[PDB]
Order: structure tokens, then C-alpha cells, then sequence
DNA sequence: CGTTTTTTTTTTGCATGTGCCGGTCTCACACGTGCCTGGAGACTAGTAAGCGCTTCTAGTGGCGGTTAAAACGCGGTAGACAGCGCGTACGTGCGTTTAAGCGGTGCTAGAGCTGTCTACGACCAATTGAGCGGCCTCGGCACCGGGATGCTGTTTTTTTTTTGGGTAC
DNA sequence: CCAAAAAAAAAACAGCATCCCGGTGCCGAGGCCGCTCAATTGGTCGTAGACAGCTCTAGCACCGCTTAAACGCACGTACGCGCTGTCTACCGCGTTTTAACCGCCACTAGAAGCGCTTACTAGTCTCCAGGCACGTGTGAGACCGGCACATGCAAAAAAAAAACGAGCT
């Protein structure tokens, strides 16, 4: 017996995210290819977060993740910051900026 | 004795603050603000620390943006200082107000 | 004066971290009235999912569940 | 012993040593990312929910979960997480 | 042919003619009242349906439909809302 | 004689919502009172709606009811306004209001 | 010879519309903005009639509120003149643009 | 390019019934900017609900689904 | 206190829109009709969840010292804001041009419906290893002091703008 | 032009904050372990939906009138905006007062888990009328006269509120 998730080439959940989706109360049913495709694209948004937010936190010199790493990566991407525009990442702070009319001449 | 022109140290404490990212409100006096709210609605609540804490980032959060958008209204006007009419404009155009 | 427990200083801060600049002494009181209204809605609706659940206790899932009903959805306290 | 609360954080902790293996994450952190996994979740997954019931369809397939990414996800991330999926489910398929 | 496509707009006039026994409707206010029947459905269904997940429940019943009101529904709506359901379920269950 | 509807005493049909409430994947399984209690507040909402809209048709020397009464029922009351803030009513127009400041003195 | 001051019209106008429910965009120019913004997505494709109808009355709603939301941003600036600065603002506090 | 087809003269009567007394010579190459982007943001949307149910025609419906995403819902289409 | 000017304000004078009656003509609300499918019923069976009973988590309250934060007052600059004044960007109102809107016909893509048939996913029981809670450790990172550096503000000096004479029509 | 007074420009200079470095010490990320329950496997059975075929709806194209609406130009008023100037609100920093914060201990509310038990809802097969489509009628309302009627502007009516004797204490 090897993973569903083993097979498909992910990290992400295969088994889990099948059950999640029975359980959910989404459809009478749930197809075979559904699970594994929502666990890629979560492994995928997952990856490209981490990637920037890796990149944020190598730029403190810090070796691991904090919340503003995470925000520093998803409000400078402009992609990251529309699909999460209605969030609030907890002890993520607020990107520097300071409007030009505010600074002396 | 030297003395820093008006808004030099305004300017400083800004790039303090958006540098920075703890909460700003001091932890007690917001916590007996929640409590006291909370008994609006049902007496004698138990709150998890955490569903404070969850409470103040939000609150922190939403003042913060708040700003941001009361801070686009002021310089529309072409000011530098937020007024009340300032809020009351953003919190109209957002839709939280009538 | 729980609500002033919210200090002017406390406010100034904020508004630092929204990056103004200058601030008119009648927004301290405004930004008082703002963030009263702004707790009552969402302590409302979080304690609207305390009591459905039978408990005494307010759990920050029920804060979450408020939030993301207000269209205010905030990460890393569950959900 | 206490009860069993389930997380995605050994999966992120993996993807994130594929993408930067010297790179470390707190525990709030992960709790960010792991609020982040869920909420998308329940996004493609409701969105995926009407799509099948829209169509009068008992059954949320692969094909309902790439429609509501397209609809979800902006521009470039919809076209490669679209990708990344297509790639998961063939290769999926050819293993059986 | 043309389907046979289930409506509310019977059950509206059974109401329009209880408050203003008088006056009428046209169409396109009629449809404007099936989308608000429809929106509110799922709305209040919609906000049951989480509130049982939440607590891990497998049935929505009159009390998650209740919650659901008070979370959905303004100030005073709230209230007479509430009391139009409590009154209709009393008297449900009452008539055996 | 009998109807579930008729037993609740409503104009609404409280089988048709159970119905919807069962194929609509909510849960599982639905409680006998909740399409009663959905019913009753669909109604009363309705209700309060037509209500309005009719005083604002009486009020055009109309019969019958069309959008821009709806609107203007909606928009007037504070309430309903709010519950209905996002939603756009066709045919509907906007309420009547000038600004003080672009008047003549 | 008779010339009615500058903005008496505009109020009529005002009055004039915001009694009326009626779309003020002609139908085929729009329906034409329609068909051809969506051959971007996909070729060959039709239109039910009542599709491009519900287009227009969301376009125009949209439009209206905005113009609604743009007139309080030059009311605010002391002017009472709508200026692309005034929508700018309107869109960025609205949440619509960065 | 039917966007000129949204005329000076419509634009004015959209700002009138949205109380606009006096209205910059810009503002009609700007409201054409963001009625496209409105109409594209909807239709790209309403032609992905077209696609996935398998049709060559945009149904009502398609236009009430995404326009209920982009937080616009309409009613009397459908809904 | 009056007595010249001005600065405000009151009442006509037409010219433009809505606001309003009477007819009065069409199409869409209204209601009736007959037929189909979705709600009703009584049945069995299983289990979801209310309840009672037990565990021990973590929420609450109190205390006393430290010091960072709030407070409150003094002082002065820089911003809000009111007034003035100038140039043209918009609004109004024609006379000219356009093409939308209307009603109609003619053609067919494709929306939508039906029946058939099977590949697919639900459900089941057995099997077992992935992933959880608990537990341990050791380096990243928070905290601190010390020195280097950058940026501010003041006072002095330099540079140019700017402004109040001294002749001309 | 002449010449003088500011207003900006550059300069040097002290000073205070911020930034970077190494050193220290604590705790939480990280990883290991052992048990557990959720995912996997392999089996059976039912039906959702894929597909082929047929119906016919309504989306498309085209045409030819009649305006209603777009367009373009002329002209001038009222607005946007730049400039200046005045008053103090708000910023900075100091000294005084407060209470948050921290760490800790003590007590127990109530969150949460488990077991039992049964009332409630899902599932099923039979029945049938409420609610559907389809189709015809008829009166509301939109349309189109003209007739008060309200406005709202071009002013002249006069009528108040200032600028200047007034001429006396
Ligand atoms: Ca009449
Ligand atoms: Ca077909
Ligand atoms: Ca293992
Ligand atoms: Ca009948
Ligand atoms: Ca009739
Ligand atoms: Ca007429
Ligand atoms: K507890
Ligand atoms: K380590």
C-alpha cells in the first residue's frame, strides 16, 4: 500500500483532502481526479508563498518565517495580495510607505 | 537645547511603526474594553486569551487601514492633517456608514 | 472609562502605522467611537456562535467565524 | 492525553524545504499557513460546490475544482496552479 | 417544453394580497422578489449549514436556522424574525 | 384537511424548503422545524418588503408594484437597506438626493 | 434672448433622471462593448438577449454609485466639479484598485 | 472599438442620476477605462460558467453567477 | 445728527420646464383549465445527539514591585483656512448630422429534452503505517551595550529675487 | 535704470537618533518516539451522467423608414487654483503621576470527553393535488393633445447700510 499522494507526485494530502471534501457538504458525490488537483493547486499557492516569504526572511538575515515575512511576500505580490485582499495575517504589520506629500522638501 | 521641527519625529515614529509590527493598544485596558462590551450582550463570559488577542489584531488591523484611507481623504483636501470628516468620508465610500 | 483605556497616545500610534503624519484633536474621540462600534459588531456576532454552541466561555474560533462573517477573515488563531 | 487536532504543517514544513531547505518557520507562522490552506480550501471547494449544483450534477470532479481556480485565482496563478493540477491528476491516472 | 420552472411568485401573491389587497404586480418586480426569496434562502441556509459544521452536528434544525437570523438580519428584523419563526414552528407543533 | 404549510400558518411552502434544504448540501440531515422556521422569516421578510412597496405604488396612484417601488421601499428603510446593501435591483433607478452645497442659495 | 446660468440645466438633469429608472446607455453601441470584449475570452460565442440586459444594468448601477461615491471626493476637496483624481480616490478607498 | 459607442452624452446622464452637477472634460476617457475592466472582470467570469456547463451561448443566469462573485449580485434574472 | 453714494434687496417681465387634466389604444397581468410530478404518508431501522457523569484545562482574581507609558503643561512654528484675483474650462443653446430604434421577415445554430447503458464512486470490512501527542535539546534570536554613521537643525554667509526711488509721456 | 531688503542657497557644525557588531542566555523550533485511528485495499451494487438522437426555441442577419439623440461650434459665466496673509492648533519635549506588566500562587468554572439510550429523521414505496405550462381576456397604464403654474432669470423699485460732512463739545 502506497499514498494516493505518493502516485500523484505531491506533498499535499491526497487521502485527507478527499475526505474533507465528502464531509463538507459540497456534493452527493466526489470524483476521483477533484481531491487530487485541489491538493496540487494548495501544494502549488502553498509553494509560491513560501518561495517569497523565504526570500523576505533571508533579506532580515533571520533563518525562519515569521508572520511579516509572509506579509512582506503577499502585499508586494501583486497576484498574492488580490486573492488574499480581505485577510489579515495576524503580527504581519503593514508594508513602509509614506506619501511624497509628507516628507520634507 | 535642541528641539525637532513639527513632524520630523511624526515622520520617525511612521517608519518606527510600519517597521514594527506589535500591537499598539496596551493589552489590559483593551481586554476590559472587550469584557465590558461582551456584557452587552450576555453577563458573566469567560474569553480564551487567544480570542482577545484574535480581537485586537483585528481591531489593530482595521484602525491601521482605517488611517491609511482617512490619510488619502486629508491630502484630497490637500491637507496634511486627518480630520473627523476625513474618517467619516473613507468609512462612507468603504460602506460601513450611511 | 474603559473606552478611554483607548488613549490618545495608543491611537497616535496607529494612525503612525497607517502613516499619518498630523493628526486634529477631534479624532481621538471620533476613532474612540469608530472602534466601539467595530468590536460591538463582531463581540455580537462572536458570542451569537457562543451561545448557539452552549458554552459560557468565548473561544477565539468563535472571534474567527465573527471576522470572516464581517468580511474581516484573519489568519493564524484557527479555522 | 489530549484529543487529536489535525493540521496541515507537515506538508508545508515539506514544500517549504523543497523551496528553501536552510530556511526555518515559527509556530505563528505556520498557523498563518495553515488559516491559508483551509481558507482557499473552502473557496475552490464552495465554489466547486455551486458550479455542480448549477449544472444539476451530483458530483464535484477534477473539472469542477479547475473551473472554480479559473474563476478564484488571478491571471498567472490560476494558469499555473490550472498547470500543476493537470499534471497531478495524468500523472495520478498513469500510476493508478 | 420550456423546462418547467418551479418559482416562489404564487406564494408572493398569496402574501401581496394579505398586506395590500388592493394592488398588484408586474414581472420584472416579481422576479426582483424571487431573487430576494432566493438570495435570503441561501443566505440563512447557507450560515446553518457552517454554524452544524462548527459544532460538529449532522442536522440543521429551527435553532440553527435561529442563530443564523440573529447573525444575518439587522436590529429589529432580527427580533420580529425570530418571533414569525418561533410563532410558526409553536403552532406546527401544536397541529400535531 | 391537511399541508405542512397550513398546520404552521404560512403562505410559504414549508415542504418545498425542506426539500431545497435536503438536495441543497447543507447537512446531512434536516430537522423537521427548520423549514417551518426558514419559511416563517422568508415570509415575514417578503411581507415587509410588498408591505412598503405597495405604500410606495398607492403613492404613484399604481395598482401594481414595479421595481423602482421596490427599490424605494428598500432604500428608505434603514434596515432593509442594509440587509440588501450589496444586492442591485433592475429597473430600480436611485433615490432622489442632491447635494445641500450644489443647490443656488 | 434667453440663457439659462451655467449649472441650472445640470440640476434639472439630476432631478430629471433620478426619477426615472430607465438605462441611459444606448442598447446596440453597448451590446456591440459586449460581444467584443468577450471574443478576447472565447470566439463564436452567443448571447441570450436578457444576459446583455443584466450586463447593462449592473454596468450602469456600478457606474451611478461610483459617480455617487466620485461627487462626494470633489464635494470634499471643496470643488463641485467631478475630476479623474475624484474616481482615483473613490476606487483606492472602495478597494477596487492597489 | 465599440467603447466609443459609450457617448459623452450617456456618460453625463450616468453622473446625473448620480447626483453630478459639473463633471471635468477627463472623466469620460477615464469612466470608458473602468467600464471596460467592470465588463471584462464580469464577462470573463459569466463566459467561464458558459464554458464549464459545455455551451456557445452566455445564458442570464451565467451574468447573474458571476456578477453574485464580483460582489454585485442582481436581482430579477434569475437569482 | 443728517446728507451723498453704494450695496442690498423687492418687486416686475418674460421665457422653459414640469404637473395636470381630459381621451384612448395595446399588451401583459390575471385567472381559468387540465394535466404531471413533487409532497404526503405510514412504515422500519439506525444512529445523532441530549443528558448525565467525570476529568482536569485554563480562565479568573489577587498581590506587590518596577519602570515604561501616560499625563499634563509650556512654548512656538507651520498648517488650516479665508479672501482675493485671474484665465479658461466647462455649460448652454442653437443648426447639422447620425444611427439607434422599430417592426418585420427568413434561416438555422444550438439549447434543451429523452432514453439507454455502463464506468464510476459510495459503502463495506479488514489491515496498518502515516501523522498525532508528548517529550527532549540546543542553536536562533531577543536583548544589551558600545561605537560608527547618517541625518537634522541652527547659525552664518553668500546669491538672487524682489521691491520701493528717479526720471519720461 | 537705480539702489536697497529680502528671500533663497550654501556652508560649516554640533548633536541625536539610528544602525551595525559581538556577547549572553533563554526557550521554542525541531525531531524523535510509541501508540492510534484514518487512509488504504479489495470487494460488491446502483445510479449519475455520458452519448446519441430528436425537437424547436430564440439568437442572428438583414432591410427600410422615422425620428430622437449625437455631434460640433459660438460664446461667456462661474468655477478651479494659485497667491497671499493671518491665528492658533497641534507638535515637541519636559517634569510629574499612573498603572501595565510581570511573575507568581490559589481556586474552581466549565470545556470537553465518554457512555447510554431513544426520539427523531432518512429511506421506501404508493398516491394524488398543488403548482406547473399553456392560452385567452380586458383593463391598467402609457401615450398625446392643450391648460394652469411654477419657476427662474433680464432687470428696474426702493430701500437699507456705508462714506462723508457736521459742527459741538
Ligand atoms: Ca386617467
Ligand atoms: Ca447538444
Ligand atoms: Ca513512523
Ligand atoms: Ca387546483
Ligand atoms: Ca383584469
Ligand atoms: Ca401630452
Ligand atoms: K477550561
Ligand atoms: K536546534
Amino acid at each position: 500500500a502506497k499514498t494516493r499522494s505518493s502516485r500523484a507526485g505531491l506533498q499535499f494530502p491526497v487521502g485527507r483532502v478527499h475526505r474533507l471534501l465528502r464531509k463538507g457538504n459540497y456534493s452527493e458525490r466526489v470524483g476521483a481526479g477533484a481531491p487530487v488537483y485541489l491538493a496540487a493547486v494548495l501544494e502549488y499557492l502553498t509553494a509560491e508563498i513560501l518561495e517569497l516569504a523565504g526570500n523576505a526572511a533571508r533579506d532580515n538575515k533571520k533563518t525562519r518565517i515569521i508572520p511579516r515575512h509572509l506579509q512582506l511576500a503577499i502585499r508586494n505580490d501583486e497576484e498574492l495580495n488580490k486573492l488574499l485582499g480581505r485577510v489579515t495575517i495576524a503580527q504581519g504589520g503593514v508594508l513602509p510607505n509614506i506619501q511624497a506629500v509628507l516628507l520634507p522638501k | 537645547p535642541h528641539r525637532y521641527r513639527p513632524g520630523t519625529v511624526a515622520l520617525r515614529e511612521i517608519r518606527r511603526y510600519q517597521k514594527s509590527t506589535e500591537l499598539l493598544i496596551r493589552k489590559l485596558p483593551f481586554q476590559r474594553l472587550v469584557r465590558e462590551i461582551a456584557q452587552d450582550f450576555k453577563t458573566d463570559l469567560r474569553f480564551q486569551s487567544s480570542a482577545v488577542m484574535a480581537l485586537q489584531e483585528a481591531c489593530e488591523a482595521y484602525l491601521v487601514g482605517l488611517f491609511e484611507d482617512t490619510n488619502l481623504c486629508a491630502i484630497h483636501a490637500k491637507r496634511v492633517t486627518i480630520m473627523p470628516k476625513d474618517i467619516q468620508l473613507a468609512r462612507r465610500i468603504r460602506g460601513e456608514r450611511a | 472609562d474603559n473606552i478611554q483605556g483607548i488613549t490618545k497616545p495608543a491611537i497616535r500610534r496607529l494612525a503612525r502605522r497607517g502613516g499619518v503624519k498630523r493628526i486634529s484633536g477631534l479624532i481621538y474621540e471620533e476613532t474612540r467611537g469608530v472602534l466601539k462600534v467595530f468590536l460591538e459588531n463582531v463581540i455580537r456576532d462572536a458570542v451569537t456562535y457562543t451561545e448557539h454552541a452552549k458554552r459560557k466561555t468565548v473561544t477565539a474560533m468563535d472571534v474567527v467565524y465573527a471576522l470572516k462573517r464581517q468580511g474581516r477573515t484573519l489568519y493564524g488563531f484557527g479555522g | 492525553k489530549r484529543s487529536r487536532k489535525e493540521s496541515y504543517s507537515i506538508y508545508v514544513y515539506k514544500v517549504l524545504k523543497q523551496v528553501h531547505p536552510d530556511t526555518g518557520i515559527s509556530s505563528k507562522a505556520m498557523g498563518i499557513m495553515n488559516s491559508f490552506v483551509n481558507d482557499i480550501f473552502e473557496r475552490i471547494a464552495g465554489e466547486a460546490s455551486r458550479l455542480a449544483h448549477y449544472n444539476k450534477r451530483s458530483t464535484i470532479t477534477s473539472r469542477e475544482i479547475q473551473t472554480a481556480v479559473r474563476l478564484l485565482l488571478p491571471g498567472e496563478l490560476a494558469k499555473h496552479a490550472v498547470s500543476e493540477g493537470t499534471k497531478a491528476v495524468t500523472k495520478y491516472t498513469s500510476a493508478k
